[PDB]
């Protein structure tokens, strides 16, 4: 119950540069940082599918963690229509907080 | 969500090298590119300037990011009162 | 490479930032800079970071239309400063 | 009218060279 | 002073803080206001993708508790340390060659080097 | 030759349809756009596939592999891209100081 099996791991290097070589120190340390990314996607998605109320791992919440915070858009899946984007919801209470310190600066 | 961009992106890449018969996995790539770069050319952009989306800060981004971007749309704005004027 | 034939093109140049000044700097971050030639790369690379900073928002207060004087207000900074690895958030208001 | 005509011929020859057979990929 | 800036140094005064620079308390002002604005940024992003209108204390709670990983990560804990060392502290120290001038690391973790520099043409 | 002036055909003639991205910009905006935004926006995306395709053409060349892209060169493409800024993210708050 593996999920990189280091023949994988070996093309990935070969694509790259082909007469480079890793280290067994360096191998099983690209292993460890595999595994141990896959667990911190998982265990901050689940969070995001419990604040859905639901007991489903959809792909949108997958999405949502790497885009804010490990910078990956992964492009061939595909989502919903973005709905229309909501600029400012500033309130009354700033609205009139913030005319108050223009009325001090120039009157 | 339906492919709006199937045949078009298919003409394209031929257009840029790839083949007359691309993949249906390879357009499933570049039809998803293209709705995010709309978007998050969109969503930047109804910050910018205004709260509108006038194209004088669509020509903003494309400075200090890639040149290739700003040659082209100075060469599509151009071409729009040089082909008014020839009516 | 280009950073040997760049540097035949900065021997015309003098940047703003004085030597001595990038020269303490990087005393605090590991080592005495013994070539002068590589101050004039880390002042210059250095004085490029600021000279697009305060020039966004200029075309970010040229994008509100005033036309006479330029003031280098918050507002036009810290959308400017965004696009790059400075995100401050300054407070209004205390209650 | 001139206009209205000729611009589905820039897209109709753009349906028939291109894309004949539909591929896949594993 | 404000109410806030009040309490910032009763918070100060509470630890080991009798004498500070005045800055001090601007800085932690600004600094409780650029963590509660990025709290209620998460818990506005985590708002809208469970698809509510408002945001709830749940989001809060989400956002307070995804964003105590990155932004405040922390030493390694006490049940950490301790596997590593005592995995550590069971190899026995090894014995030292009589004459060997001076004693420093294989040449690839050392400072040592030829250390070049540009011909000033 | 003969192949080279089908290609060059196809890489001018061939565009984004003007009556769908007003469509798809405006549902982003909620109220309205005007034409020469849409000109504009459906030039840059041109040549944003252009900026792809004829880098995971670089992809392939520099494997081995032949002309039929697959999408291993179009995933590595966008890798490609994304470390030389070329493609915006704006839900990533990025910090270069640390």
């Amino acid at each position: 119950n593996q999920v990189l099996t280091k023949k994988k791991l070996q093309d990935l290097v070969r694509e790259v540069d082909p007469n480079e070589q890793l280290d067994e120190d360096v191998e099983e340390m690209l292993l460890q940082i595999a595994d141990d990314f896959i667990e911190s996607v998982v265990t901050a998605a689940c969070q995001l599918a419990r604040h859905r109320k639901s007991s489903t791992l959809e792909v949108k919440d997958v999405q949502l963690h790497l885009e804010r915070q490990w910078n990956m858009w992964i492009p061939g899946f595909g989502s919903e229509e973005i709905r229309p984007y909501k600029k400012a919801c500033t309130t009354e209470a700033h609205k009139q907080r913030m005319a108050l310190i223009r009325k001090t600066t120039k009157k | 969500r339906k492919r709006l961009f199937s045949k078009e992106l298919r003409c394209m890449m031929y257009g840029f090298g790839d083949d007359q018969n691309p993949y249906t996995e390879s357009v499933d790539i570049l039809e998803d590119l293209v709705i995010e770069f709309i978007t998050e050319m969109t969503h930047k952009a109804m910050s910018i300037g205004r709260q509108g989306r006038v194209q004088v800060e669509d020509i903003v981004f494309l400075i200090r990011k890639d040149p290739r971007k700003f040659a082209r749309v100075k060469d599509l704005l151009t071409m729009n009162e040089e082909l008014k004027r020839a009516r | 490479t280009p950073l040997v034939d760049f540097l035949m093109q900065l021997e015309d140049y003098t940047p703003t930032i004085p030597d001595a000044v990038t020269g303490y700097y990087l005393n605090r971050a590991g080592f005495e800079a013994s070539d002068p030639r590589i101050i004039r790369l880390i002042s210059l690379a250095a004085q490029k970071f600021i000279s697009d900073i305060a020039n966004d928002a200029l075309q970010h207060c040229k994008m509100k239309g005033k036309d006479r004087k330029y003031t280098l207000t918050m507002e036009d900074l810290t959308p400017a400063l965004s696009e790059y690895g400075i995100n401050v958030k300054k407070p209004h208001y205390f209650t | 009218v001139n206009l209205s005509e000729e611009s589905a011929r820039i897209l109709a020859t753009n349906s028939e060279l291109v894309g004949t057979l539909t591929r896949s990929c594993k | 002073m404000p109410k806030d800036a009040q309490m910032m140094a009763q918070i100060l005064k509470d630890m080991g803080i009798t004498e500070y620079e005045p800055r001090v308390i601007n800085q932690m002002l600004e600094f409780a206001f650029r963590y509660v604005t990025t709290i209620l940024d998460d818990a506005k992003i985590y708002s809208s993708h469970a698809k509510k209108a408002t945001v709830d204390a749940d989001d809060v709670r989400l956002a307070i508790q995804c964003r105590a990983d990155q932004s405040f990560t922390s030493p390694p804990p006490r049940d950490f340390l301790l596997d590593i060392a005592r995995q550590r502290n069971q190899t026995p120290l090894p014995l030292i060659k009589p004459y060997s001038g001076p004693r420093l690391p294989p040449d690839r973790y050392c400072l040592t080097a030829p250390n070049y520099r540009l011909k000033s043409l | 030759s003969e192949e080279q002036l089908n290609r060059y055909e196809m890489y001018r003639r061939s565009a984004f349809p003007k009556a769908a991205i007003k469509r798809l910009i405006q549902s982003i905006t909620g109220t309205s756009v005007s034409q020469n935004v849409v000109i504009a926006m459906s030039g840059i995306s041109k040549v944003f596939v252009g900026e792809v395709v004829e880098e995971a053409l670089d992809v392939c060349e520099k494997w081995g592999e032949m002309p039929p892209l697959q999408p291993k060169h179009m995933r590595e493409a966008v890798r490609r891209l994304k470390s030389k800024g070329q493609i915006p993210n704006s839900k990533h708050k990025k910090i270069i100081f640390f």
